[PDB]
This record gives structure tokens, sequence and C-alpha cells, in this order.
């Protein structure tokens, strides 16, 4: 059934699984027309498909041409997500295909179930976790490849950089979700924290800076403070 | 006008015949039901006074044979049987009528209710849903499960309704996933009507039979099938105009006949609200929508 705080370690067992987040698939800017009406303009989006054990991110870039001439785009976007995830699974060798796909939003369940009818043994699950994957477009290198795309494209990343050489996948996932939660609650501050010290750099083949173990403890503490702050600044506490 | 005699009534029982019912006391001198209209299927059904558990009964068509009821004290139920000796049967019936030991099928001349509930129901199709080929009549009860229910356990005692599943490869064309799931017309028209049922009369017949088994026996599986067949039509954007008009009449008389107090067990809130207010056919079921709103406005 649903994934929650009670079965959290299941994410890091040896059964292949993927999270799918669709919150950046259909993206628009809202603007005024010369006549004073409101219209939207689509911008490039992305499906966020993540193996939480290995860090492998399958970033399917959704180019704005996919929406041309289509109606009910918020609904279509869920079915397009499900089509692309199904296509990804079929493209993988059998021994790499997931045993479970966990969707971050319950509205993805029926679209994905219908597109995966050919895979009756792959479980499609919701989650009660409130995961911050919408903030993926606050990672500069991910936002860059999405906005620069001129056609549909799939880009592969490891969202943990080389962390698994030193920490476990439970701890790497916890670090990732803290970074993304911070970026979601106050992007400017979060990014200040991450890049303040110009002697720590981002390797060309990485997404995050090359912090030492001790520096990560400091960074992680600053992100907790930020989230607590904003939680205060928000509710006045 | 045909007759279903009873050998006797050894246990106290409520007896139904179609939409009518009456109480018989233990060892009361009751010997059956006369003046049964020719031209329709019928159902004769039972609820024992001492164990209201297991409503059970028999679908039959008097044109197909001479049928009677006899209690079996070993299996503990009223059984339908066929009498092949036509002269024995006519002599039994004539004697019971002479002694006025039979209730009369109490049809009002103005009243088309039973026709309107069984318009498309055929005994030959009932016998394919309820498989027991050695008898011309068909037994149903409250507990019998459907083939679909068994897949999610005795196959000889199952209701073999046509399986309908909106998230199945049968329902969903590869490459038309969104289209077929949000508009079920290809599943309705090509798969079910053209492919399985052959025509809308057979579809409506099964829909009507499933309703009647739900109502008369509280058969949960039958109730599920009735709603699934309604939902498949309502969730199709392209339905022949004659089918929508006939569906409106079918459902109108089903809702009219339902006991006012059983609306919580025999009506599915989700299906009816979806069908009447959100579906492609939300504006095509005027008679049904009107009686539903005036009789069961709570459900909505
Ligand atoms: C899940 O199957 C059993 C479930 C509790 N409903 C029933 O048993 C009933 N269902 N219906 C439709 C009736 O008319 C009698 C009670």
């Amino acid at each position: 059934g649903a994934m929650n705080s009670s079965n959290y370690a299941e994410l890091f067992n040896n059964d292949i699984k993927l999270f799918v987040d669709d919150t950046n698939v259909y993206r628009v800017t809202v603007h005024k027309t010369f006549e004073g009406n409101v219209a939207t303009k689509a911008i490039n989006g992305c499906i966020f498909t993540l193996n939480p054990k290995t860090g492998h991110l399958f970033l399917k870039i959704i180019h704005t041409s996919v929406w041309a001439g289509q109606k009910r785009l918020s609904q279509l976007a869920k079915w397009k997500t499900a089509e692309e995830v199904s296509a990804l699974v079929r493209s993988l060798p059998k021994e790499e295909q997931p045993k479970q796909i966990i969707v971050t939003r319950k509205a993805m369940l029926d679209p994905l179930e219908v597109h995966m009818l050919d895979f009756p043994n792959i479980a499609i699950r919701p989650t009660e976790l409130r995961l911050p994957f919408s903030a993926a477009m606050s990672i500069d290198k991910l936002s860059d490849v999405v906005m620069k795309a001129t056609e549909p494209q799939m880009v592969l990343f490891n969202i943990y950089d080389d962390w698994l050489d030193r920490i476990s996948s439970y701890t790497a996932f916890s670090r990732l979700t803290l970074l993304l939660r911070a970026l979601k609650t106050n992007e400017e501050s979060a990014k200040m924290i991450l890049l303040s010290d110009p002697t720590i750099t981002i390797k060309s083949y990485h997404l995050w800076p090359s912090f030492t173990d001790e520096q990560w403890i400091t960074i992680e503490s600053q992100m907790r403070d930020l989230i607590l702050t904003e939680y205060g600044r928000k509710y006045n506490v | 006008m045909n007759t279903v005699p009873f050998t006797s009534a050894p246990i106290e029982v409520t007896i139904g015949i179609d939409q009518y019912s009456f109480n018989v006391k233990e060892n009361q001198p009751f010997h059956g039901i006369k003046d049964i209209p020719i031209g329709h299927v019928h159902v004769i059904h039972f609820q024992h006074a001492d164990n209201s558990s297991m409503r059970y009964g028999y679908w039959f068509d008097c044109r197909m044979g001479n049928f009677y009821i006899q209690y079996d004290p070993k299996d503990g139920l009223y059984k339908m049987m066929e009498e092949r000796d036509g002269a024995k049967f006519e002599n039994i019936v004539h004697n019971f009528k002479e002694r006025q030991m039979m209730v009369s099928y109490p049809k009002i001349d103005e009243d088309d209710t039973w026709y309107n509930l069984t318009e498309f129901v055929q005994m030959d199709k009932i016998r394919k849903i309820v498989r027991k080929d050695e008898n011309q009549f068909s037994y149903v009860d409250s507990s019998m499960t459907t083939v679909q229910e068994n897949e999610l356990s005795d196959p000889a005692h199952s209701l073999n309704y046509t399986v309908i599943n909106f998230k199945s490869r049968e329902a969903i064309r590869p490459g038309h996933e969104m289209e077929d799931f949000l508009d079920k017309s290809y599943y309705l028209n090509t798969v079910m009507l053209q492919g399985i049922f052959k025509n809308s009369s057979n579809y409506f017949g099964e829909l009507q039979f499933a309703f009647l088994n739900a109502m008369f026996f509280g058969n949960y599986g039958s109730s599920l099938q009735w709603h699934a067949m309604i939902e498949l039509i309502c969730s199709s954007a392209t339905v022949p105009k004659h089918m929508l008009d006939k569906l409106d009449e079918i459902l109108y008389y089903q809702i009219k006949t339902l006991p006012e107090q059983y609306s919580d067990i025999l009506l599915n809130e989700r299906v009816w609200n979806i069908c009447l207010y959100s579906s492609f056919q939300k504006n095509s079921l005027h008679n049904t929508e009107k009686i539903m709103e005036n009789k069961y406005p709570e459900l909505l």
C-alpha cells in the first residue's frame, strides 16, 4: 500500500524502486494580454524519476512543443508523465526494471497503473511522505539543462554525487531531502548557504559542492536553522 | 395463465413471486401460485421465518415446462422441480384450483412494472449466467459469488456475469491509454456490444438480471455488476441514441421499484453521482435523474 514514516527503511533495501514526481512537468508563466485578459505561456518542464538507493536520476525533459494544440494540459501532463515512465521501464533490461514505483502525488496513480498494465508485477504505490522534489528545479545544473533543451531529451544524473562512497543511502536520502526542503522554503538563503565560501566548488561532474564530512555537518545544521527560521518568520514564533 | 403448484408448506416462509410477496405459516394449507402471466420470465423466492439468512429462489419460464415446488427436509429448502407427466400435472393443478388452495398472481391491469423490469431478460441467457444444464430453471441465492469476485470459490455455484474491469488490457488499447480510460466508448461499443454481447438487448438483459438478483436476494456481486454496466455506458462519450433513451427507462423503473429503505445497501453513491452529474451522459437520463432526486436526494 502507501509508503510512510513507518516503512521508511524499505526505500533502502535491495528491491529496485523509483520515486516519480510530476510537479515540474507542466510549467507556465501567467501574464496579461494586450486586451487585459490573462493567458499562460508554457516553459520547459521535467519528470523527476529517482532511485533512492543508488541516487540515479532519470530526468526526462518535457519540451513545450508537447503541449501544442492540446487541451486540458494539467490532466494531459499526468498521462504524459505515465507514458514516459512506462517507456523508461520498457527501455530497461528486465533485471534493472523496478519492482515498485512510488508516486509523490495521488493523482498519478490511475494514469501510471493504466500505462503499466503490461507490467502486472510492478507495484504502483502512493506515499504519505511530503517529499520536496518540486524544488529540483532549484538545483542550478538541472534547471539549466531543462531550460536549454530544444527537443525532448532524457538526461541521467546521480543526485548524491559521490556521497555513497562515504555515507549510506539512508543518510544520503536524508541529506538530499533536507537540502531540497530548504531550497523549497527559502531558495535565496539556501543557495547562499551552499555557495557562500568560494573555496568549496562544484566538480564539473557533480551537482552539489565538494564539502568535507565536517563541512556537511555545518551545512546541514545551517539548513535546519533556515527551515526553523522560515517556519518562525512564517507563523511568527 | 400458468401455475406453479406446491406439494405442501411444511415450514413457515415468506414467498416472493416477482415483485409480490406473502407469508405462509408452518403447515398452512398452501398449494401454490396460479394465473402467472405467460410471456415473461418469473422468479419465485423464499425467506424462511426462522433464518432470514439465505434468501433463495428460482428463475423460470412456464413456456419451457411444468414446474412445481416441494420442500426437502434433508437439504432444508423449498426446491423447484419439473414434472414431465403432463396429465399428472394438469390433474394436480385442476384439483388444487377446485379446492381454492392457491394464491393468484396479483397483477393490476394498468401495471407494466414487471414487463418494464424484465423487458430484455431471456431464460436462455439466464441459464448461461447460472450454469446447471440439467434443469430448465435457475437457482440463485444471497451468497453466490460472481466469476469476477472469485478472481480477486466453487465454480459450479458462481454467477457467470460478463467481467467488466476499467483498468484491464481488455478495456484499454495500447497507445490509447488516456483516451480509452477517460472515454470508454471503444470498450462499450467494440469490445462489449459488438464483441461479447452482440447487441444492446443482450447487454440490457444482463443489466436487468443483475439488478433483480441484487434486489430480491441482497446479492452483493449482482449489485456490483449492475453498477458496472451502468457506469460503462455513462462513461462513454459515444452511445447510440436509442440505447440512452432505453437505459433511462430501464433505470427509472428499477429505482421506482427499489424498497425505499434499502437505498443504503443497493445504491452506490459514487457511481450515481458520477453518472447523473459528471459523466458524458449527465444530461441524457432525465427520467432517472428526476426520480432519483425526488426519492433519494440524500444519496446525492
Ligand atoms: C462485501 O460484500 C459483503 C458486503 C458487506 N455487502 C453485503 O453483504 C450486502 N450487500 N448487499 C448489496 C446487500 O444487499 C446485502 C448486504
